[PDB]
């Protein structure tokens, strides 16, 4: 149980780092997509209408 | 503060510890994995040897 706990803690730290990296990348990509969508909405409202 | 005490042989002193496993460790006295006490052992042959 002790060494299993140590190795499981190492795996937990690695997987948590991976999840945090994925979440941060998703946040940045979502900001980019939000900017693109705001541009698209402005273009629609000012050129279609 | 609990004061559990017993008499064991010299070779199983290591078994009185969190994490260590053995015959006496898992059959006579099993300490918790997270332990916040003190383990004291000393030779006392003259007291109980007839």
């Amino acid at each position: 149980p002790p060494e299993a706990e140590v190795q499981i803690d190492r795996l937990i730290t690695g997987r948590l780092q991976s999840l945090q990296t994925y979440v941060t990348q998703q946040l940045i990509r979502a900001a980019e997509i939000r900017a693109s969508a705001n541009l698209a909405a402005t273009k629609m409202s000012e050129c279609v209408l | 503060v609990y004061a559990d005490s017993f008499v064991i042989r010299g070779d199983e002193v290591r078994q009185i510890a969190p994490g260590q496993t053995g015959k006496i460790a898992d059959y006579n006295y099993k300490l918790p994995d997270d332990f916040t006490g003190c383990v004291i052992a000393w030779n006392s042959n003259n007291l109980d040897s007839k």
